[PDB]
């Protein structure tokens, strides 16, 4: 009945329906550490929650009490556990509970317990019909919310709702092409449907990716995605790629383009290829430009790559010491 | 020469490291531009005010903040009422990094308090009478080990701890966070951290666990919370660190992981982000940057000849610069970024990060970089447990004298 933020809110120790129960004070010990000076409202609710929990009172009034305990601290997993016990024991309408969790997630979307609670409900009801649309709304206010994407993946995987997700991905990439969560969702959808071995699909993706790089050269997400889908089979396996990236050298240069070229040469030198020394020099040169000019923040990484490539791909590498 | 600026973030060239949005504006570029502007003001604040830049870690200010919070917290920490052992750990570890003695009066109170948090069924709760959970169990154990006394060690009920870990183990190798709770890679690391320290690892406890963690590595090189999810620093640390513990680091593509972590250091701010295309945050000074000592030790185990013998594979200077200039609260405690308010979580991991960027350790090779005044130097920390390296050795040695529960 009575809300926590209500002007006529009364403490539980001043409530009649609650006079039979003695509250249980927190057992903090003789002299406590990290002791929190709780407010009046907080301690009152939790003193009464400690009581119903202690007595394992599975009552309607206790169910209403968990709502307040949660509102005071949504991160209290014990209270969420007891509330789920209550949901089953009291045979509560779970669609009502879904309406409740929808509300709570809206206000505290970055909380672990609230998302797991929703999962459990969907699991109990075997009903995903509200899920994609609810998640989309959270993603409308924070498009990168980790728990929201995680829930969306779980729902889509369990209930096989793959049909429309790629389209959803395209809309959000439209809206913000720098959204790395959406580039991850794209890899999630594709690799669980068609996969990346279908040469037509791998074709469509790379054209799309280079196209986005053309538009936003300095967007790291597109570069990482391009690397992510081609490196499995080996980058040197795609000889046209190296040249087409060198086409954007003057007009669409970036520290990420230079890094990619190093990765292509890197795989080239692993799969013995043409000019197994001219390609090395090209790479060490670009490594030094990165470590000293274009990407100095990673100087320790870029001087490591050069020292790894010289450690195995110099002309003197497999040549014995006495020679 | 005398025109030369000793601080990497103040150098003229550094100005070219600002974001290039390519005239295409999105929510990501706008938000990153805002932080960059806020960080710029902090950097060129010395030129404007016409003063000589000096980098001081406010040791005494932080100490007072910590000394107090260890005893009493305002109602602002009501949202952490289910994370009280974390509060112990964050504070105790922060004190340890600043090198402050822990009075045996405090040590015994922390002990007694954590004992009240410990479940009869094993593990620790977020506070007295709360159900056991793997996050505060990791926090409790870590805290008790920092204290390192016989009293502290004996608090832990090893039989029940192991029973508890088992009751959370899933068929696919993962663990629940608590009974009826969620699953992600944090549980793996928490389970592994406490099990290895207290010497309770049975042959089958982590069966399939390393493979499940390996499934968490994605196309980015990094590790996500569960298989299929975006790579994230905190999860990546948990996974890698868990794998180092199980001695299964090699299950991962360490090459792509290294590329991913080193790309998480911001070219302008010098601090780290949690994931690609998001904002810098001082607490990632540990989760992200702390991966490099792990990767360094893993690659060295393979016999990687190219590894540096003096530096970690990130800009150690620039990370220290970011923390000291941008993450310090004048009143004490540390923070996410300028504009944010201090908390004990960011105090813990900014200083853990700073310690990491200050100390290099690879067997017999030991090199330091202590930016600003030399009193900024902190105690080193173990890259796996994030407690003092001496406390890790001290604790493992103690618990190895105990048999693994069940002979
Ligand atoms: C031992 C242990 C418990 C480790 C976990 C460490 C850790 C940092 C986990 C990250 C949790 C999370 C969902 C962050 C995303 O929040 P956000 O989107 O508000 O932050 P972000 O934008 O920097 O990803
Ligand atoms: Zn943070």
């Amino acid at each position: 009945f009575l809300s926590l933020d209500s002007p006529t809110y009364v403490l539980y120790r001043d409530r009649a329906e609650w006079a039979d129960i003695d509250p249980v004070p927190q057992n903090d010990g003789p002299s406590p550490v990290v002791q929190i000076i709780y407010s009046e409202k907080f301690r009152d609710v939790y003193d009464y929650f400690r009581a119903v929990l202690q007595r394992d009172e599975r009552s309607e009034r206790a169910f209403k009490l968990t709502r307040d305990a949660i509102e005071l601290n949504a991160a209290n997993y014990t209270v969420w556990h007891f509330r789920r016990v209550l949901l089953r024991s009291l045979q509560k309408d779970l669609q009502e509970e879904m309406n409740y969790i929808i509300a709570i997630i809206e206000e505290q979307p970055k909380n672990y317990q609230v998302w797991h609670h929703r999962r459990v409900l969907v699991e109990w009801l075997k009903d995903p019909s509200q899920e994609l649309e609810f998640i989309a709304d959270i993603l409308n206010q924070d498009a990168k919310n980790y728990h929201a994407w995680q829930h969306r993946q779980w729902v889509i995987q369990e209930f096989r709702l793959w049909d429309n997700e790629l389209q959803y991905v395209d809309q959000l990439l439209k809206e913000d092409v720098r959204n790395n969560s959406v580039w991850n969702q794209r890899h999630f959808v594709i690799s669980n449907t068609t996969g990346y071995s279908d040469r037509a699909v791998l074709e469509r993706e790379v054209q799309y990716t280079l196209e986005m790089i053309k538009l936003v050269p300095h967007n790291e997400s597109a570069w990482n995605y391009l690397k992510g889908i081609l490196q499995d089979r080996g980058l040197s396996r795609y000889p046209n790629l190296l040249n087409q990236l060198l086409d954007l050298q003057p007009s669409h240069s970036s520290p990420y383009l230079i890094a990619f070229l190093v990765d292509i040469y890197e795989d080239m030198l692993e799969n013995q290829c043409d000019n197994k020394e001219d390609i090395l020099n090209k790479a060490l040169e670009l490594c030094e430009i990165l470590a000293k000019e274009k990407d100095t923040i990673r100087k320790e990484y870029w001087r490591y790559i050069g020292r790894s490539l010289q450690s195995k791909h110099s002309r003197e590498s497999d040549i014995p010491a006495s020679v | 020469p005398v025109w030369s600026e000793p601080l990497y973030s103040l150098r003229p060239e550094h100005a070219r490291e600002r974001l290039q949005d390519d005239s295409v504006e999105t929510v990501t570029s706008i938000e990153q531009a805002k932080v960059e502007e806020k960080i710029q003001e902090v950097f060129s604040s010395y030129k404007f005010n016409h003063l000589v830049p000096r980098l001081v870690l406010q040791r005494e200010k932080h100490f007072h903040y910590l000394k107090r919070g260890l005893r009493q917290l305002t109602d602002a920490y009501e949202c952490l009422d289910a994370s009280r052992p974390w509060l112990c750990y964050w504070i105790l570890h922060s004190l340890e990094l600043l090198d402050e003695p822990i009075p045996q009066i405090v040590a015994t109170d922390v002990c007694q308090f954590l004992e009240l948090c410990q479940s009869p069924d094993g593990g620790f709760g977020g506070g007295p009478g709360q159900y056991p959970h793997l996050a505060p169990t990791y926090a409790a154990v870590n805290a008790l080990c920092i204290i390192g006394t016989e009293e502290a060690y004996n608090v832990i009920n090893r039989e029940k701890l192991l029973q508890y870990l088992y009751s959370l183990k899933q068929p696919d190798g993962s663990f629940l966070m608590h009974v009826g709770g969620e699953v992600d890679v944090r549980s793996a690391y928490c389970a592994a951290s406490v099990a290895s320290l207290t010497n309770i690892i049975t042959p089958d406890l982590f069966e399939g666990t390393a493979e499940w963690i390996a499934r968490c590595q994605n196309w980015e090189g990094g590790i996500g919370g569960v298989p299929g999810m975006e790579a994230h620093g905190g999860y990546t640390f948990c996974g890698l660190a868990a794998l180092v513990i199980l001695k299964k680091e090699r299950s991962l593509n360490l090459k792509s992981l290294l590329q991913w972590v080193t790309s998480r250091q911001m070219r302008f701010e010098g601090g780290f982000q949690g994931r690609c295309n998001k904002l810098v945050d001082g607490c990632y000074s540990f989760w992200q940057a702390g991966l490099l000592p792990l990767l360094h030790r893993a690659l060295h185990a393979q016999g990687d000849p190219a590894l540096s013998m003096s530096h970690w594979m990130f800009h150690q200077q620039a990370l220290q610069e970011y923390i000291l200039m941008c993450c310090q609260c004048p009143a004490g405690g540390l923070l996410d970024k300028p504009g944010k308010s201090r908390d004990f979580y960011h105090t813990c991991y900014c200083l853990s990060g700073l310690s990491i960027a200050q100390h290099f350790g690879s067997g017999a090779m030991l090199h330091d970089v202590v930016m600003g005044v030399p009193e900024n130097v902190l105690q080193p920390t173990h890259p796996v447990y994030n407690i003092g390296p001496d406390k890790v050795i001290q604790a493992t040695t103690h618990f190895l004298q105990k048999p693994v529960p069940g002979f």
